[PDB]
């Protein structure tokens, strides 16, 4: 009944997306062909007469490089070929290109398959969309995704799963002119938006999973993880169910702000396995550490609003309950005096699995943490002050304002996000 | 004769159903597939209280139970005892409340309230004459608790003299689990003091204090948790289905316990309960289990009568037991525990005695008592509500759902009136 | 009263034998290729009846009290075996002078 | 009937106790089980004093165990009659005293006095009529010495009508095994002198000299020494629980022995001790009893009646026994040695006569006698005392904890007081 | 559930640890694989639910040399990978370079171990730890370490195990540097604190074991025999307890007086265990001898200022409170004058383990003896008298400055030393 829309969005989208369909087929049983060899799979997989299982996700992509890759891998059998959508000509990391000139082109077949995808289903529970920040269409092509979706369906979930660019790292010289035009379509066009940056998952696949030389490969089977832990007390019986909307309300405090961190604990090797014990309590403290958090940003610096946790495999309420007690007593970490009861809990029975050739290994417990801190004011003013840097001697704007936008546009996005940054401030005084 | 017609709200309510119709027909010796396999021919006798009769000697529990979310719904009927129920009583949204009161009590539970008093209404005329109702929920999720504020207020009016017993699972300062959790209490027990004519204060947090120190529980999952509240729910009306030397039903220990139509929550307790090593040393004797119904460990809820005032006990006993001890025992609590009872209503405890035990036991006591020393759990709600609510805190997601802003002043001063009534009592 | 208190004794004692029964069966199908697994399930069938470090009291039908009395914590008491020597009460009072 | 409450405190109160209830549980016939196992019938007549009813027909000791350390409260399980107790019982903290007197009486057992105070409680207001309680504990020891007086001195207003028995283990000259064993003595007989009724001097010292000098032990383990201090404590209780020709209760041992308030400090004694070579040399008599009774070598304390006055002097028989031979004797040795007895009172002692003998024997006597030799005791620890104190000794692990250091001055010259309140009467 | 966490720091402390460690294994018959063929290995081992026994243990070390031996040898499969922490320079025979410049990279990085240890300690005795004077880490970075675990864990017990430069022979030069500058920290931050010099212990090997080239590893296991006895009453059932909260009490007279003199008795060889009886009495005797002394004093020349004994196997309080009352009566021995009754006994059950390789014999009855002495200035004052003769000429005093500590500490850490001197010496005066 229950069932969801993914949307990978952008070159980044389709590597994590078949990380994420990967991860799915082999949590569900299903060959790649489709066919296996109970109504688990009914969330993501649709059920035709013959046996087989179509995935519910439409691949948003402006350069044929990146899909021709999956209709020749193995997977060439499972994915309806008119979910793959290819554009002519990419906007090459131009926002500006992939909002008002190339993105008009093929914003009607997205549209078109939208419609098929919710025709089929009998009751939404909401849509998840994967991109990035930094790439042109991955943050061009995804703000006039939202417009038409908010117009068109008014209060369906629309989870927004983004990577920030890294404060040091980059691979983009207008990477910090792509990401705050699109603050403003976030803060009014989004029901719930993650971010992640690569730079902080740099730090731990380094020290904690054991790897000398790792690829967006090891990178997007982490975000996997992630998504799998969050969407499985819809696929699974759970001694607490949390369904999509209940922790999307509870971790919002103003519709301004809806931008949470995400955490997972354990990170460990099938060598360091063989060493530590696992329990609640042990991977409960583990989410607190600023050095594996997932975003580059302290919270010892901020402060928290509200906390959800996902936690799955042998997980007694005993042990949930202790470990809150703990964090409590410690006078490292604080809370907002106006949210004293700031957690949720949820529980399922099911324990994460693994993938063959994979880096983790097989876990009873393990806990993801979604966090809203007021330590993401570090990580903006950081931004705001290097695209304010790059832009007072006014580089860069002949591109974005020939196709066609105004130069007006940028101080808009400046007044947004100079505003968004003062609404983060008075959050953390206290009365 | 007098017939309860069963009523359970949101997935803590057929939770806590599952255990409970799973307890009693234990009791009354009922299969799996619902037939009467007895040894005594008093099982049969009163049957009638909570079962309805079926074809080809069968029997089916005269309940309904209702969600919003059907994921938990087929835990149920996939369960151990759920293939007994019928299958139009499981009344069911499409999608869920959101943790939120409003969504339950204005957007969507005012579609699913139609079903569910269409049912309810078709039920509670095929019985002699209607005793009463009861209703399970908990007050930390807006399934339960939204509709179940609102189901209660259509059915009061259009039955007005009747008996309503109302299972609360109030909100815990120690586990709580829910960030939206003092919003949903605090705006929803306006309903329960104004259209409810009694009410059971249940804590989690005391359930796994009972679960922990006493009961020896490795692991107490929600299932353990579950069996001690059924057996307080069994405990309360057995004198209505079995008989006794002195007995006394529902209706009669509602009259004495409320003094005023506003003061009708109390603490639920239950006495002998012991574990695999403390078992043997333990003698099952009238003054031994006087001793655990009273004593602060056992109680079913996180407030403590030292604090305050003892104003109206109950105590239902079961077993072959003696009258001269039942009543020999309880004055002597009175006169030596002087200074917590109150003086301007003397002989406070009520008393009830039942033949038949629990199987497996010999002799049984349940405790019910009100007191003033409730007021602390109602001041912590009250203090956490009106922290999170002066800088409107989760506001958006309750005034763009149909109600103003004025309806939490409302709920907060009606909160201050009850607060400040139980003082005076003091 | 004698003869209820034996019989729930003796129904008490058939349910734990028919447990062992079940979780005996368990091991032995699981142990068919290897047994480098098998020590978490050995260690559960033999963490005995409650929550138990100390000695089974094999008169009593095996059963393990605990003694959990903590403050907030309730930790168990732990388990030391003793080289000390057993001694008998007859000839401690015998050597004593008792006799 | 009249009943006694036991209190143990300390790895040395868990120990003396230990081998105490099982030499109760031989006299009265009861197996590690805990069932009964007896031959007569006297024996099951009288023993609700010690013994509580359980179920089955299984009686259970009404003590309870009390220490900061978890180390020797495993001893207590793992020995022979660890499985007799029930497990409620078992009082215990997390972090001990370590051989510190202020450590158990304000900071760190003050947390653990609330505790069992509401354990006690629930065994003694279920019984029919307290005669009293008993404590076991040790002054060379923290939570003994320490809390062991809290409890003490707490008791004392809970229930000022009753009687108060200890076992006072004070320390040893040449016995002494603890750095700052004065300063645990020294602040805790300030308390025994206003808050206990009777109390016994225990000194390990004296239980060496009787192994080896009448004995004949190579190898004196402290269980040949808790069952020497066991045997003084049975003979002392009996005839309560056996009916005598001239029975005598401890209550009437304690007004016959304490002309003044704060003259409460006795000397024990036992019997019949006697090696293997040795026991067919000697025949049981009743002059045999008390010739080997008033011997100074069967003291069970370390000073000798020599250098002080016999103030009042105590005689508890066991065994088949005629009136005359108890009666000529002890005329004869308050005769013929008249230079050691006071002479402000004639007929110093009071004799006692009960039927049944410990088990293996068939006569037996004990010894409680007030002196002034016993200020021998005091004056050594409190010229120690001061020693350490002149020079400020370990006063870091006494003052940072709470107590200001004037406490040491007034208890220092309360029990110089003490001293020069026994000379006078001398 | 009472335990300690040992702190080893130094390439002393690594090969320390490396026999302290080879003794708990086999006390508590566990494989070098760290999984048995009880609760007393609770103190030192922690429960993974698979059944493997991590020792709780932090090795410091600012050199890779001698850390990456273990993760070599026999143990590598024991020891837990994040709980061996090795720095990249060492601050090479210095106070001012493991203080102040180097030590100060790695502080963040151990105290987070001990956070994933402590925090795991449901109930926490105390830390042990184990450091050199003579080395750079063993005096600087463990400077830095007594005064954070004070800040952290404010009233937990830290016991020490120091070694002490030898009076006349010395492995470095400017040892007597490195040792004077924590003895403030050693004042202040040490709560027990017993002393080793390799000397005292290279005499007792050729003339009681008859070994005639000991290295440090026939060193190392009678360092660990010490160990093993203070902890034992934790761990093992005895007829009377101590704990690591007791012989502080009893030893303790003075916050300033914290300074004991750890002996052992007996140690011989396999062929003078066959020909010299071994009573409670014959090796209570052997504690007070000045050959067996195991600090280059001499208590003769002292006073006893109080006295600790552990007594392990088949001993009887007849046989201890018979020879207590000898030693007594001897005039050889003395005691001050404010001290009548200065003894503390401690009695446990189970014999001293011998170990593959040691040169001790299987032994029923073992004695350790903690016997504070004034004599502890006679050691004190021989090396004021170098550290003031290397100091007159102002050498070496190039190395310390320039790093980040001032020359004004030089002679602030000898005038606080000199008090020190006159403190102890008051205390022997009688009244
Ligand atoms: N976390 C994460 N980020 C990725 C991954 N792949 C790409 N990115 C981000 O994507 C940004 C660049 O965008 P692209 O990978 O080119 O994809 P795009 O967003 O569609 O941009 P275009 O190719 O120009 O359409 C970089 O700044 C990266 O930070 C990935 O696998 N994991
Ligand atoms: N008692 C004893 N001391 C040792 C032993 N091994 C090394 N030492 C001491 O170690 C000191 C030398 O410093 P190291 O421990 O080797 O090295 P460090 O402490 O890490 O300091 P750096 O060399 O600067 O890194 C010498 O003064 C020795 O006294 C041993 O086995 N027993
Ligand atoms: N007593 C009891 N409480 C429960 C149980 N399950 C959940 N809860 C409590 O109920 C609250 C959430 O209830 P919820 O599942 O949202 O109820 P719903 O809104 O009616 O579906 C949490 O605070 C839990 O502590 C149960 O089985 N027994
Ligand atoms: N008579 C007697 N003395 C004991 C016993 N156990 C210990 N002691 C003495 O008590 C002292 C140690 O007692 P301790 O353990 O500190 O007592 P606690 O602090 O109250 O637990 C030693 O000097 C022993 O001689 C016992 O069972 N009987
Ligand atoms: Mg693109």
């Amino acid at each position: 009944m229950r069932e969801c829309i993914s949307i990978h969005v952008g070159q980044a989208g389709v590597q994590i997306g078949n990380a994420c369909w990967e991860l799915y087929c082999l949590e569900h049983g299903i060959q790649p062909d489709g066919q296996m060899p109970d109504d688990s799979f009914n969330t993501f997989f649709s059920e035709t007469g013959a046996g087989k299982h179509v995935p519910r996700a439409v691949f948003v992509d402006l350069e044929p490089t990146v899909i021709d890759e999956v209709r020749t891998g193995t997977y060439r059998q499972l994915f309806h070929p008119e979910q793959l959508i290819t554009g002519k000509e990419d906007a090459a990391n131009n926002y500006a290109r992939g909002h008002y000139t190339i993105g008009k082109e093929i914003i009607d077949l997205v549209l078109d398959r939208i419609r098929k995808l919710a025709d089929q289903c009998t009751g939404l529970q909401g849509f998840l969309v994967f991109h990035s920040f930094g790439g042109g269409t991955g943050s061009g092509f995804t703000s006039l995704l939202m417009e038409r979706l908010s117009v068109d369906y008014g209060k369906k979930s629309k989870l927004e799963f983004s990577i920030y660019p890294a404060p040091q790292v980059s691979t983009a010289v207008v990477e910090p002119y792509n990401s705050i035009l699109t603050t403003h379509t976030t803060l009014e066009h989004s029901d719930c938006a993650f971010m992640v940056d690569n730079e902080a998952i740099y730090d731990i696949c380094r020290r904690n999973l054991d790897i000398e030389r790792p690829t967006y490969t090891n990178l997007n089977r982490l975000i996997g993880q992630i998504v799998s832990s969050i969407t499985a007390s819809l696929r699974f019986d759970g001694a607490l169910n949390v369904d999509l909307t209940e922790f999307q309300t509870n971790l919002v405090p103003y519709p301004r702000i809806h931008f949470p961190l995400a955490t997972y604990a354990p990170v460990i090797s099938a060598e360091k396995a063989y060493h530590e014990q696992l329990s609640v309590a042990e991977i409960t403290n583990a989410c607190f550490e600023p050095a594996n958090q997932m975003v580059k940003c302290d919270p010892r610096h901020g402060k928290y609003m509200a906390c959800c946790l996902l936690y799955r495999g042998d997980v007694v309420p005993k042990d949930v309950n202790a470990a809150i007690a703990t964090i409590k007593t410690k006078r490292t970490i604080q809370f907002v005096d106006w949210c004293p009861t700031g957690f949720k809990v949820g529980i399922n029975y099911q324990p994460p699995t693994v993938v063959p050739g994979g880096d983790l290994a097989k876990v009873q417990r393990a806990v993801c943490m979604l966090s809203n801190t007021t330590a993401i004011a570090e990580a903006w003013a950081r931004l705001d002050h290097k695209f304010d840097l790059m832009y007072a001697k006014r580089a860069f704007v002949h591109w974005y304002v020939g196709e066609g936008m105004e130069e007006g546009e940028f101080s808009e996005a400046r007044e947004d996000m100079a505003a968004l940054e003062k609404d983060y401030e008075e959050v953390g005084v206290d009365s | 004769m007098r017939e309860i017609v069963h009523l359970q709200a949101g997935q803590c309510g057929n939770q806590i159903g599952a255990k409970f119709w799973e307890v009693i027909s234990d009791e009354h010796g009922i299969d799996p597939t619902g037939t009467y396999h007895g040894d005594s021919d008093l099982q049969l006798e009163r049957i009638n209280v909570y079962y309805n009769e079926a074809t080809g000697g069968k029997y089916v529990p005269r309940a309904v139970l209702v969600d919003l979310e059907p994921g938990t719904m087929d835990s149920v009927r996939s369960g151990p005892f759920g293939q007994i129920f019928r299958p139009d009583n499981f009344v069911f949204g499409q999608s869920g409340a959101g943790n939120n009161w409003a969504k339950g009590h204005y957007t969507e539970g005012a579609e699913l309230v139609d079903s569910v008093l269409d049912v309810v209404r078709k039920e509670a005329e095929s019985c002699d004459c209607l005793q009463g109702f009861q209703l399970t929920h908990s007050l930390g999720g807006g399934t339960g608790s939204g509709m179940g504020t609102l189901l209660i207020s259509k059915i009061r009016e259009e039955y007005p003299d009747r008996i309503m017993n109302t299972f609360s699972v109030v909100p815990s300062p120690k586990v709580s689990d829910t960030v939206v959790e003092p919003y949903n209490a605090t705006l929803s027990v306006h309903q329960l003091v104004e259209n409810t004519d009694e009410t059971y204060c249940i804590d989690n947090e005391a359930l796994y204090d009972i679960c922990f120190r006493t009961l020896k529980l490795t692991t107490p999952t929600y299932g353990d948790l579950n069996h001690l509240v059924s057996a307080t729910m069994s405990g309360v009306t057995t004198c209505l289905r079995f008989p006794g030397q002195l007995n006394a039903d529902l209706r009669k220990l509602a009259v004495n316990m409320v003094p005023f139509p506003r003061l009708h929550f109390f603490m639920p307790g239950f006495a002998p309960l012991t574990s695999r090593g403390s078992q043997q040393y333990r003698a099952l004797t009238v003054p031994e289990l006087t001793q655990q119904m009273f004593d602060a460990k056992n109680m079913m809820a996180a407030c403590d009568p030292r604090h305050g005032r003892y104003l109206t006990v109950a105590a239902v006993f079961r077993g072959r037991m003696s009258m001269k001890e039942v009543d020999e025992q309880m004055l002597n609590v009175q006169n030596k525990n002087s200074s917590y009872f109150v003086e301007w209503i003397p002989n406070n405890v009520k008393t009830a005695v039942c033949d038949i035990p629990p199987r497996g036991l010999k002799m049984s006591a349940t405790f019910i008592g009100n007191s003033t020393a409730i007021q602390e759990l109602f001041k912590r709600i009250s203090e956490q509500f009106t922290a999170m609510f002066r800088r409107k805190a989760f506001l958006h997601w309750y005034t763009g759902e149909g109600m103003d802003e004025m309806e939490f002043t409302e709920a907060e001063s009606n909160m201050n009136d009850l607060v400040s009534e139980y003082q005076q009592y003091q | 009263e004698l003869d209820y208190c034996r019989l729930t004794e003796a129904l008490v004692a058939e349910k734990e034998k028919e447990f062992q029964d079940y979780a005996r069966e368990v091991i032995e199908l699981e142990s068919e290729t290897t047994n480098k697994y098998i020590y978490p399930l050995v260690k559960a069938v033999q963490e005995g009846p409650g929550g138990g470090r100390g000695p089974v009291f094999v008169d009593r039908g095996g059963l393990r009290p605990s003694y959990q009395a903590n403050d907030v914590t309730g930790v168990q008491l732990p388990f030391y075996n003793s080289q000390g020597p057993k001694y008998n009460f007859q000839k401690s009072k015998r050597r004593l002078g008792f006799t």
